[PDB]
Order: C-alpha cells, then sequence, then structure tokens
RNA sequence: GAAACUGCGAAUGGCUCAUUAAAUCAGUUAUCGUUUAUUUGAUAGUUCCUUACAUGGUAUAACUGUGGUAAUUCUAGA
C-alpha cells in the first residue's frame, strides 16, 4: 500500500555472448576511451539500439504522417542538443546512420580530455571523480555524464579545486607544513 | 572574502494565515552550511520584523556547496507566529516548550490498565487493603 | 469568576466582551520591532510599503494605488499633504474592516511625520475617529477598537506639547468618547486622555482641572461622564505596575487644591474621594508615602475656611480608604482630627469617628479615645447615640476594651430629656445580640 | 465490506485532482454534500494544491476553522466539503472570488472572479416535480431545490441563481443554437452550440455539438450543461474558452 | 531634536529652494520636479534633453598627459540624496568637487579636479605599480602585493566618492581610498586566466 | 476538571486467498422493484371547540457506606 516506484535495467547482455570480432570490438572501444565495463559499452549499445529502432519505425510509417512527424521531430532535436548529430543531418536517416563512437564521444571524461584540461583518458577520469572539473557552476564526478554543445563550451575546473582556485591540497599543504618545521629546527 | 547572501524568490504574501511565505535562496561560498539561528536574525532585518515573527525550514545544500535552499515564513506579529506555528518549530526556536511525556508503550500500557479500572476505584482500593489485612 | 485557570489547549473561544475587558491601550506600555520606528526614509513611506505587502483588500488597493502615485518622498507629502489627508479620511468614513488596520495605521504616522503641521486637520480628523468608533459599536469588533483606540493614544504621543498647550479643546472634543453610554468607550478614550494629561505640566493642569469639574456641574443629571474623570483620572497616576510616580503626586495635589476652592463642585469632592479610594487599593505604602505628606500639608495649608465638611469628606475617605497598613501616622490624622474639631468649634462628623474608631491603631486609640468620645459628646449631642450603635455594629469589642460604657453613662446622665424615645429604640435594637451583655449592665439615671 | 467507506486510498482518487503518486497512501474522501463523489474537488484539494495558500492538512484546517471560506455564500468549516462544478468559493481576506468551472485538459480551473459574478451561479435544472401541499419544486445539479420556480423551466436546463437569496434570477430553455458546456466524458472543458439533439427512448440521448472552429463532435444528454446563448455566455469562460487544439 | 523633525526641516528647506528656484524661472511646476527627482528610480528614460543641445559650440580641448597609452577613465560626481539630504561626497572640504581617474597601460593611476569646467583637468595625485610588487609564489591563489604589475585595464569610482577600484592583467582588483590614493584592501579573482576587463 | 450518564465512532482500516467453474469478476444495463445514519437544499402558525407553561413527573449512575469468591474489565444489599 503505497504507488511502486518505476525502475528499469538499463543495459542487455547482445545476444551470443563470446564472439571475437566483437571482443576485440569492445577491446577497442573501451581502450580508446577509457572505459572499464562491458557493462558500460552495453549501456550505451542499449540506448542507441533503442534509438534506432524508434527511428526505424518512424521511417516505415508514411511521410506526413502526424505520429511521425511528431515523434520524429522531438527524437531529431533531442540528439541534435545532445550533440550526437550535426546540425546539417537534421533527418532520421542519419539518425539510422548513428554509432556508438558518437554516444561514447559526448561522454564526460572524453570531453576533459579533448578540451586539454587531463593527460590521457584516464587522468581525465580520476579528475571528474575527484572532483576537480566543474560544469558551468555545478561540479560534475560522473563520468558519464554527456555534455550537451553549450555545456562542452563551458566545462571548467572547478573553483574549489587546488587547480582552479582555493588553497592547495592536503598532501601539498602538510608537505609544507614539514618543510617549514625542519627549517624552523 | 566570504560574503553570505540571502535572497528570497516566490514570495506569497497568505493573509490568511498572517504572513507572508517563501523560498530563501542562501549563498555561502567558501563556507559550509549558514546556521538557521543566523538566517532568522537577516531575515529579521530584511523584512523587519521580529526574530520572533521569522521562521525558516527545510534547507539543503546542493551538490558541491556553496548555495544552499529552503522554505521561509515572516508572520505579522509574533501574536500569530504563536497561533500558528506549529509546537515542534517553535519548540525548535525557543518559542514555545518541550512537553514531557512517557514513551508511547508506558502510555499505552497505563491506558490498557485504567480501561480496566472501572469507577474512580478507591473503593477497590479500600476494600482490597481491607481483604488483604483479614 | 473570569478564566484564571488556563486550558491545556491552544484555541480557545473569547467572546467579544471578553475580548474588549482583556484589552488594554498603552503601547509605550506595550512594545515590539515597530517598522516606522524601524526604517527612516520616511515614517508614512515606511508603512506604506510594509502594507502593501501585508493587506490584499479592495479599498486599501484603491488607496494604495492613488497615493503610491503621489507620494514617494517627504518633500511630496509636504507638498500634497491635503489630498492625502482627503483620501485616508475618504476611505475611513468608507468603514470597511478588512482596510481599517493599514488605513489608521498610516494616518498614525502621517501625523508623525507631519507633527506640528497637522494641527489644522486635526478636528475633522478626531472627529472621523469617533464616527468609526461608534459604528465600530455597531458592526462589533475588538481589533477595530484596539486599531482605533491605539491612532489616538499615538497621535496623542507624536502631537504632545502642542495638545499638552491647548489642552481643554481636547477634552471638549472628546467628551462624547468620554461620558458615552458604554463602559468600554469609557474606559478606552480615558486611557488616551490619560496619557496626554499626565504628560501635561502643572499650570495647564490647573486650567484644565477648573474647567473640566464645572463640566461637571454641567452635567450634574449625567454620571458617565463623572466615572470616565475618575477612570481618567486614576490610571494617569497609577501608569507604573505597581507605583504611581511624581507627576501622580503632583496631580493629586492640584486636584486636591481645586476642589477645595469654593467654588468647586461637593460631587467633584466625591470625585476625588474615589480617586484616592483607587489609589489607595492599588500601591503599596512606601510609594504612597510622598502623597500622604503632599495630602497632609495641603489640609494644614488649608483647613480654615467654610470648606470644613468638604475636608470631613475627604479625611473620611482617607481613613477609610482600606486600613492602617496604607496609613502612615495615626498620630498626624489624629492632630488632623483635633484641629478640625477646633475649627468646627455632623453626620460626617460621626461617620468619621466610627470609622476612626473600627479602623485606627491601637496605640493611638490609647491616647486619643478620651478626646475623641469629649469631642462626640461635645458636637455630636443629638447624633451621639447613632455614632455609638454605629460603632458597635462595626467593631463593638474596641470600644468595650474602651469604654463605651462610661461615655454613655455620662451621656445619658448629661441628657435624657431630649431623645428619650431615641435612647429606648436603641435599648430595643441592642436587647436582641447577645454580644451586648456590658450594654444590658450599663446603669441609668 | 459492511457499511459506507471512510477512506480513499491514492491511487484510486478522481484523475483530475493532479495528486503526486509519492506523497502519501491516501487521498482526501469527500465527504457527502452537493456534488458527487467524483466530480468534486475537497477544499483542502483546492487551497493547499491549487492556491498554495497552505503546505499541511493542519494548515488548512487551521484557514477552515479560522473562518475565512464561504463555498456559495455560507461559511464551510469541513475540510474535505465537495466543491463542485459552477461553484463561487470566496476567500475574502485576499480579496478573491473562484468560479470552480472546467479547464480545457479536463481539470478544474481556478476561475478569478469579481463581486458581481460572484453573486449568483447557474444550475442544471435536473427535476421539476410536484411537491407537498402542491407546491412545485425544480432541482438542480449540485442539490439545490428551488420552490415556486417559472411553469416554463423543464428538465434540462439552466437557471441562474441568486446566491444572497437561494433564488432564480431568470433561465434559459434546453433548444438546438445555445451555448453548451460539457463536462463528461472525452470532451469535458469544451465549450460549442448545441447543433441537435438525437433522442432515443429508452436509451440515451445523444446531443451534436460543434466548436466555434467548426468541429463537431457528439456527446451525451449527461454531460451537455447549458450556458447561455450564443455568442454571450451568462458566466465568465476560462482562457482558451474550451477550443481544444492540436 | 527629533529625526524626524529634522528631516522635515530639511524638507521644508528643500521647499523653500524649489519655490525660489519656480518663481526665478517663472521671471504645476513644483510637482512636476519633485515628480522626476522620484522619477529616477522609476527606470524610463525622463531625461530628454536630446535636442536642447549646442553641438557646433560646444567648446574641445585636448589635454596632453606624461604616460603613455591611457587605458580606461571613470569620472565621479557628487549628488544631492533625496531619501536623506546631505550630499554625496564623503568629507566637507569637497562640497561637490567633481573628480577623474585615468589608469594607463604604463601601470599608472591619475586623479584629476575637473571641478570647473573652464579650466584644463588638474592633475591631483597619481600612484604608479611597477615591478616591485611581483608576488614571490606567482603560482598561488594568494596574489595580494598592495600594487599593480602589469597593464592596469579598468577603472570604476565608488559612487559614495571613498574609493576607486582598479584592475587589469595581473588577475587582481585593488580597491584605494581616494584621498592618498592608498590602497586599502586587495582581491585576486583566483583564476589562472581570470583578467579583469571591465568595471561597474 | 477525574469519575459516571448521554451522544457518536467502533460496519472503516489492516490481513489472507480456504471455499467458489455462469458463481466470482470484467464491460454493459434496470429499479415504473427497494432501504439509506450522515452531508447538502428545501420544509411543519392548524384562531375556536363546556369541569402549571414564569416551564410537569419519577427514576438511576458516579459518589458515601456494608459485603461476598482462589480467581476475571465478576458484582449483591442499603
Amino acid at each position: 500500500p503505497r504507488a511502486p516506484r518505476t525502475y528499469s535495467k538499463t543495459y542487455s547482455t547482445p545476444k551470443r555472448p563470446y564472439e571475437s570480432s566483437r571482443l576485440d570490438a569492445e577491446l577497442k572501444l573501451a581502450g580508446e576511451f577509457g572505459l572499464k565495463n562491458k557493462k558500460e559499452i552495453y549501456r550505451i549499445s542499449f540506448q542507441l539500439s533503442k534509438i534506432r529502432r524508434a527511428a526505424r519505425d518512424l521511417l516505415t510509417r508514411d511521410e506526413k504522417d502526424p505520429k511521425r512527424l511528431f515523434e520524429g521531430n522531438a527524437l531529431i532535436r533531442r540528439l541534435v542538443r545532445v550533440g550526437v548529430l550535426s546540425e546539417d543531418k537534421k533527418k532520421l536517416d542519419y539518425v539510422l546512420a548513428l554509432k556508438v563512437e558518437d554516444f561514447l564521444e559526448r561522454r564526460l571524461q572524453t570531453q576533459v580530455y579533448k578540451l586539454g584540461l587531463a593527460k590521457s583518458v584516464h587522468h581525465a577520469r580520476v579528475l571528474i571523480t575527484q572532483r576537480h572539473i566543474a560544469v558551468g557552476k555545478q561540479i560534475v564526478n560522473i563520468p558519464s555524464f554527456m555534455v550537451r554543445l553549450d555545456s562542452e563550451k563551458h566545462i571548467d575546473f572547478a573553483p574549489t579545486s587546488p587547480f582552479g582556485g582555493a588553497r592547495p591540497g592536503r598532501v601539498a599543504r602538510r608537505n609544507a607544513a614539514r618543510k617549514a618545521e625542519a627549517s624552523g629546527e | 572574502s566570504d560574503a553570505v547572501t540571502i535572497r528570497t524568490r516566490k514570495v506569497i504574501s497568505n493573509p490568511l494565515l498572517a504572513r507572508k511565505q517563501f523560498v530563501v535562496d542562501v549563498l555561502h561560498p567558501n563556507r559550509a552550511n549558514v546556521s538557521k539561528d543566523e538566517l532568522r536574525e537577516k531575515l529579521a532585518e530584511v523584512y523587519k520584523a521580529e526574530k520572533d515573527a521569522v521562521s525558516v525550514f527545510g534547507f539543503r545544500t546542493q551538490f558541491g556547496g556553496g548555495k544552499s535552499v529552503g522554505f521561509g515564513l515572516v508572520y505579522n506579529s509574533v501574536a500569530e507566529a504563536k497561533k500558528f506555528e506549529p509546537t515542534y518549530r517553535l519548540v525548535r526556536y525557543g518559542l514555545a516548550e518541550k512537553v514531557e511525556k512517557a514513551s508511547r508503550q508506558q502510555r499505552k500500557q497505563k491506558k490498557n490498565r485504567d480501561k480496566k479500572i472501572f469507577g474512580t476505584g478507591k473503593r477497590l482500593a479500600k476494600k482490597v487493603a481491607r481483604r488483604n489485612a483479614d | 469568576q473570569r478564566q484564571t485557570t488556563k486550558s491545556s489547549k491552544r484555541y480557545r473561544y473569547s467572546s467579544f466582551k471578553a475580548r474588549i475587558d482583556d484589552l488594554k491601550i498603552e503601547p509605550a506600555r506595550n512594545l515590539e520591532k515597530r517598522v516606522h520606528d524601524y526604517v527612516e526614509s520616511s515614517h508614512f513611506l515606511a508603512s506604506f510599503d510594509q502594507w502593501k505587502e501585508i493587506n490584499l483588500s479592495a479599498k486599501f488597493t484603491e488607496f494604495a494605488a492613488e497615493i503610491e502615485h503621489d507620494v514617494q518622498t517627504l518633500p511630496q507629502i509636504l507638498y500634497h499633504d491635503k489630498k492625502i489627508f482627503n483620501s485616508l479620511v475618504s476611505f475611513i468614513n468608507f468603514h470597511d474592516e478588512f482596510s481599517l488596520q493599514p488605513l489608521l495605521d498610516l494616518l498614525a504616522q502621517f501625523c508623525h511625520d507631519l507633527g506640528p503641521d497637522f494641527l489644522k486637520f486635526y478636528e475633522e480628523a478626531i472627529k472621523t475617529l469617533i464616527n468609526l468608533l461608534d459604528a465600530a459599536i455597531e458592526f462589533e469588533s475588538s481589533n477595530v477598537f484596539e486599531w482605533g483606540f491605539n491612532c489616538l493614544a499615538y497621535i496623542f504621543k507624536y502631537l504632545s506639547k502642542f495638545l499638552v498647550k491647548k489642552l481643554v479643546l481636547t477634552c471638549d472634543l472628546l467628551i462624547p468618547l468620554l461620558s458615552h453610554s458604554k463602559e468600554y468607550l469609557s474606559r478606552f478614550s480615558a486611557e488616551a486622555l490619560s496619557f496626554l494629561v499626565r504628560k501635561c505640566p502643572v499650570s495647564n493642569l490647573r486650567e484644565f482641572v477648573r474647567s473640566v469639574f464645572e463640566k461637571l456641574e454641567g452635567d450634574d443629571e449625567q454620571t458617565n461622564l463623572y466615572e470616565g474623570l475618575l477612570i481618567l483620572f486614576t490610571e494617569s497616576m497609577t501608569s507604573t505596575q505597581e507605583t504611581l510616580h511624581s507627576k501622580a503626586k503632583a496631580i493629586m495635589s492640584v486636584l486636591l487644591h481645586e476642589a477645595l476652592t469654593k467654588s468647586s463642585p461637593e460631587r467633584s469632592v466625591s470625585l476625588l474621594s474615589d480617586i484616592w479610594m483607587n489609589i489607595s487599593k492599588y500601591a503599596s505604602i512606601e510609594s504612597l508615602l510622598p502623597v500622604y505628606e503632599v495630602m497632609y500639608q495641603d489640609f494644614n495649608d488649608s483647613l480654615d475656611a467654610t470648606n470644613i465638611d468638604r475636608i470631613l469628606k475627604v479625611l473620611t475617605t482617607i481613613v477609610f480608604s482600606e486600613s492602617g497598613r496604607k496609613i502612615p501616622d495615626w498620630n498626624k490624622i489624629t492632630i488632623l482630627i483635633e484641629r478640625i474639631m477646633s475649627q468646627s468649634e455632623q453626620d460626617k462628623v460621626a461617620f468619621l469617628f466610627a470609622l476612626f474608631i473600627r479602623n485606627s491603631d491601637v496605640k493611638t486609640l490609647t491616647l486619643f479615645h478620651q478626646k475623641l468620645f469629649n469631642y462626640a459628646l461635645t458636637n455630636i449631642s443629638d447624633c451621639f447615640l447613632e455614632f455609638f450603635q454605629f460603632a458597635l455594629r462595626l467593631s463593638y469589642e474596641r470600644v468595650f476594651s474602651f469604654n463605651g460604657l462610661k461615655f454613655l453613662q455620662l451621656f445619658l446622665k448629661k441628657n435624657w430629656q431630649s431623645q428619650g424615645k431615641k435612647i429606648a429604640l436603641f435599648f430595643l435594637e441592642v436587647d436582641d445580640k447577645p454580644e451586648l451583655q456590658k450594654v444590658r449592665e450599663v446603669n441609668f439615671p | 465490506a459492511r457499511g459506507p467507506k471512510k477512506h480513499l486510498k491514492r491511487l484510486a482518487a478522481p484523475h483530475h485532482w493532479l495528486l503526486d503518486k509519492l506523497s502519501g497512501c491516501y487521498a482526501p474522501r469527500p465527504s457527502a454534500g452537493p456534488h458527487k463523489l467524483r466530480e468534486s474537488l475537497p477544499l483542502i484539494v483546492f487551497l493547499r494544491n491549487r492556491l498554495k495558500y497552505a503546505l499541511n492538512g493542519r494548515e488548512v484546517k487551521a484557514i477552515l476553522m479560522q473562518r475565512h471560506v464561504k463555498v456559495d455564500g455560507k461559511v464551510r468549516t469541513d475540510t474535505t466539503y465537495p466543491a463542485g462544478f459552477m461553484d463561487v468559493i470566496t476567500l475574502d481576506a485576499t480579496n478573491e472570488n473562484f468560479r470552480l468551472v472546467y479547464d480545457v485538459k479536463g481539470r478544474f480551473a481556478v476561475h478569478r472572479i469579481t463581486d458581481e459574478e460572484a453573486s449568483y451561479k447557474l444550475g442544471k435544472v435536473k427535476k421539476v416535480q410536484l411537491g407537498k401541499k402542491g407546491v412545485p419544486y425544480v432541482v438542480t445539479h449540485d442539490g439545490r431545490t428551488i420552490r415556486y420556480p417559472d411553469p416554463n423551466i423543464k428538465v434540462n436546463d439552466t437557471v441562474k441563481i441568486d446566491l444572497a437569496s437561494g433564488k432564480i434570477t431568470d433561465f434559459i430553455k434546453f433548444d438546438a443554437g445555445k451555448l453548451v458546456y460539457v463536462t463528461g466524458g472525452r470532451n469535458l472543458g469544451r465549450i460549442g452550440t448545441i447543433v441537435h439533439k438525437e433522442r432515443h427512448d429508452g436509451g440515451f440521448d445523444l446531443v451534436h455539438i460543434k466548436d466555434s472552429l467548426d468541429n463537431t463532435f457528439v456527446t451525451r444528454l449527461n454531460n451537455v450543461f447549458v450556458i447561455g446563448e450564443q455568442g454571450k455566455p451568462y458566466i465568465s469562460l476560462p482562457k482558451g474558452k474550451g477550443i481544444k487544439l492540436s | 531634536e527629533n529625526p524626524a523633525d529634522k528631516r522635515r526641516r530639511l524638507a521644508k528647506q528643500y521647499l523653500e529652494n524649489l519655490k525660489s528656484e519656480a518663481n526665478d524661472i517663472l521671471t504645476d511646476i513644483i510637482a512636476s520636479r519633485l515628480k522626476e527627482d522620484v522619477a529616477e528610480q522609476q527606470g524610463r528614460v525622463f531625461r530628454y534633453f536630446g535636442d536642447k543641445l549646442l553641438i557646433s559650440e560646444a567648446k574641445q580641448s585636448f589635454t596632453r598627459v606624461g604616460e603613455n597609452n591611457l587605458t580606461c577613465i571613470s569620472c565621479f560626481q557628487p549628488v544631492l540624496n533625496k531619501y536623506t539630504f546631505e550630499e554625496s561626497s564623503n568629507g566637507d572640504k569637497n562640497k561637490g568637487r567633481l573628480f577623474a581617474y585615468t589608469v594607463s597601460k604604463d601601470l599608472q593611476l591619475t586623479k584629476y579636479d575637473i571641478t570647473d569646467f573652464s579650466k584644463r583637468p588638474k592633475k591631483l595625485k597619481y600612484a604608479k605599480g611597477g615591478a616591485k610588487y611581483i608576488p614571490t609564489s606567482k603560482h598561488e591563489y594568494e596574489n595580494t602585493t598592495e600594487g599593480h604589475y602589469d597593464e592596469i585595464l579598468t577603472v570604476a569610482a565608488s559612487p559614495d566618492g571613498k574609493y576607486v577600484v582598479t584592475g587589469g592583467r595581473d588577475r587582481k582588483l585593488i580597491v584605494w581610498s581616494t584621498e592618498s590614493l592608498s590602497p586599502v584592501k586587495v582581491i585576486p579573482t583566483k583564476d589562472r586566466r581570470g583578467e579583469v576587463l571591465s568595471l561597474a
């Protein structure tokens, strides 16, 4: 006796698990994008599979069908604002041409590494979770964050970081205390 | 350096319960979590009412700090504050008193026993006294 | 039996008359974070903004429209005073309960800003206030009364000096409210005028008290104005928590003088009696003392005139008030008694000695009883029996431990042929009471 | 179940109250009164959930007991009073009158209302009979009984009612070409003019209605409610004026 | 003796002045003047001298300055308050002394008097930054040396006349007390590329 | 304001799925075939009619007091 929350699984293991072309596919993806889990890859794979099934059904509908027009325009603007789809390809056909690398390229850790706040994809991952990179005004410590367009313009170091702001971290000021004390003695 | 800001939004003047009810934004950078006492002091300064009339509650600090958001009430007179505020929030502010009461278990147990006694009981007390005394 | 052991609960009922009887007036006795006293870009404008945010009513919304367009700054007030005042009075005359708290509040503040220029509106400001108060009676609202009389109190507070200088006109303006045929109108209007009179200095106070007593002879038939003055003066003197103050003693002096004047009304003397009764009941003796010395000194100043019965009146009041626990010095009282006896060289007289016997101290009765009874048998001859029965009924054992029997005997010896009927009536009365055994065993001529 | 129910779950509520599905387990079951269970708005759902003048049930009870709220001129202190349709709820300390009328989306829309319009109320004449001692009476759509009506007031009509006196100022006959408000089913909230009344004997009469953009729909007589003549409604219509668009 | 009475006195003096000036103009009007003095905070343009100006006869005057590449300027003008009635300026020597402050890439702050609209801006006082204020850490939040060491870029004079505040490429922001030009407080912008580009 | 009488609630809630295969239940009807506390709206001069209405009557509780039983939310007599 209350109303039950709605939950939902966010991924789905692919059809035939062990298939060497896909094993190497996941290897290349995880390596070049800094991921850690066939589960993260499957999360993106599931999202995109759902998207493309939506688009395909709309295509099979008739041109100018009201349902197609409404839902399709919604989907296209959602992807364009996510940044996956370029402006000039506002068509459900390019939606069908999307891919997993596009979604991973939108993830946050990739965007840090690209914009240069980090030196490697793993440096970037660590920073994000270390609470060093704030989007706009708001610290973000989720590496999967899918920056939008203007947001990817606004990423920076957080005003609390020893890197973009306040007093240096504990190791640095402990070392400083050590050196000042040793100079005193 | 450290300059707390108090600002209000969504002010709704509710004269039914004789108050103004609004939403408070507190900007604290390089600081944690401004106190409700200081919030009430400064809100009273701004709204020209008495710290006994002002009341705030429900303050949540956003992820990353520097800003917390809450709800606030500013009653028309300390009279109406005492008239309408809940006992618990008055108790928090020290306007009312904490009542002492037993636990729920003791209360319900005393209730059941007294349910088992009819009348005023004092003749029962005398009767058991003498029945033992025999 | 007023509600005295509060119920545990939180929302009681409190009917209208209960609220009003619990209501009082003084704001300085009251206190809180007053907005206008707080912020200072202009008092009227301060209250005006607070209220525009707080009050959401048709009349005040209209009024706020017009005036917020006009006023925003003190020079603008000073320039456009009349238009603002007419607007306020227009709405107050509209008499709308939801808008009156802001309208009256703004009126008080408007005077506060405009002080010594407000007098040219003062008269019809007050007219509008009294009309509002009677209409409020019609549509009972204790909140309305609280607001209205506080507006009056504040207007007096802000225009203290000028009103004090021209005091009596204020009393003429308020006399509808003062003598109004409703307890609480009398009560509240008198409390406001009480603040003002206590503020007033001595000379204008003398003029005022003369004028008001002659007004009392004007409304000799009326009693309402009478207790209106009663409650006014008594509050003006007792204003503090348990202790009247220096202005109160000056008030007592001026009233006592202007009642002892031979042109003063004897009903006014009764009024002073009542005031003293209330003060004696209220304050404590240590506080009362300077009043006592002032009164004794004033009696010593002017006891010697045809006002002797008047002095009797006031002194009977003093002795009866409550008791010796408020009486400082029965010895001084005795000095006054014998001095008045010498000056006299009647019924009030018997009443006075009876109260003296009942209420005075044994250590003074020891050395004054003899002269007291001699005074009785000398001056109040025919009434002495009146007296002695009255004393018996008040407190017999005091005279019995003292010499009731011997003085009764000697009175019988001195005179029996004038009022033997009265003597018989007295004895007829006293036979039944079993506490009068000594009176049964007195002797006869 | 052996008697009347006194509780209402939260999922089981009327949907048009817009009650969140997590704040609790129970919804205000509206007390018995003028309007039916499912087409009424209780005073707590109106004072707390719509007006946001309260934050609690205990705040709503404080307001009512302080005696501010009047539902059709009379002061109502029941916190689950079933305020219904075409109702007038006045909050004087705020100087507001509210006609409760439907929004296009189906839900009750607040409709701010002036004093001279809060003075009256429309009611759908719904049962005309001959009462005891031979006085005839009308029964409107919110319980109200009104005696000595005009003889020309027939079932399914509208009567404009002075609230201050419980009397009938005037009326409107149910004929084609009047303006119609709709109160049930898929189209509720849609105002149009009444084109045809297809009448079945023993079944349900249907009505064909046509809104200002000449879009036609078919509803039941149970759900039609006559408002005013063409182009002039007797009440003030909420914004959008009952036009469903894309 | 009372604050309310004092405010009444000042206001009535204001009215005496207004009536005298209205008579002067003569040789509605008072309400209009009061309404304008109000009308400042309602933000609609009211000051409509758009065409009363005499541009062709405007009197022009250059005044050379020593340092090179003046970057920016800020002028301070005392007004008279309308809530109270004292003045805008701070001290009592001033009594309506119009000031100007110029900041130059050469790291110079220069205050001039421009009170007289017929003589050249007179160079009252100045303060020059330079290299001796370079921070010894150079690599932290704290940047708080009491002077500029690079390219002062904007200046703004406080409307109450007590301070003037300058900022530039050194990523600092310094408030000076006006009279002695003395640096009273320094606030870093605490960002590696947080250069101040404008002040208002 | 304890006790007790009077009024109201205790028929809702919560729990389980044993029974039940045109039964339940689902959608759809009818009551011109019936009861309805409550809510809400209306609604009750009867002037007279042969020999207290400034307001009839008796009880009972709690209580005082006398008791019974191993014992219960037992209860007797006055």
